[PDB]
């Protein structure tokens, strides 16, 4: 899911910006 | 920016703290 | 007044716990 | 508002599900 993204793996300044509304 | 494994009351506040004035969404469901 | 930038950090933190796994959506407008 | 509901007023855990997905 998303955890696999930032908690499972390290996240960068913009990969979360994909997660904003 | 910090590069870590985002989890805990550490990441949520980052997603909020980063996304700022716009908004965000959380899916605990994988 | 009352500052929401701060109010949110506690709210979002706590929300994570409360909402649990079903997840949640944070709209910084209402 | 939500920030309007817990800022000037404190809220309890149950009363937070109102904002949960
Ligand atoms: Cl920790
Ligand atoms: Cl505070
Ligand atoms: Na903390
Ligand atoms: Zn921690
Ligand atoms: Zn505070």
């Amino acid at each position: 899911g998303i955890v696999e993204q930032c908690c499972t793996s390290i996240c960068s300044l913009y990969q979360l910006e994909n997660y904003c509304n | 920016f910090v590069n870590q494994h985002l989890c805990g009351s550490h990441l949520v506040e980052a997603l909020y703290l980063v996304c700022g004035e716009r908004g965000f969404f959380y899916t605990p469901k994988t």
